[PDB]
């Protein structure tokens, strides 16, 4: 209802991967099959915690 | 919209030989009602890379 994006998992290490790609897409009159529909990508960057020691 | 495939940045003969890649084909409605067609498709080769003393 919102288009707002979560996490589904911590599976996560910017040590390791930094970025992602999600595909995502709109559509009208409740997601029915007349409904018509627009698609769209989104990135989503890994950002850094202090998780390594020196 | 009318399947024009085609690549995004250049390769070297240097790094790669060839490739396997899927085509498929799915429904605005989220189906996939005939089989998929696989592709082949290689790098070739020119003299491009110098020569370099040891």
């Amino acid at each position: 209802t919102t288009g707002v994006i979560t996490t589904t998992s911590s599976q996560l290490d910017r040590e390791l991967i930094d970025k992602y790609q999600l595909k995502i897409k709109v559509q009208d009159m409740d997601g029915q099959y007349f409904g018509l529909q627009t698609t769209s990508t989104c990135i989503i960057n890994i950002d850094d915690v202090n998780d390594h020691l020196p | 919209d009318t399947g024009n495939l085609y690549c995004t940045r250049p390769v070297d003969r240097e790094q790669y030989e060839s490739f396997e890649i899927i085509a498929f084909a799915t429904t605005p409605d989220g189906y996939t009602p005939e089989l998929p067609l696989p592709l082949i498709i290689k790098i070739e080769d020119e003299n491009d890379n110098y020569p370099i003393f040891t």
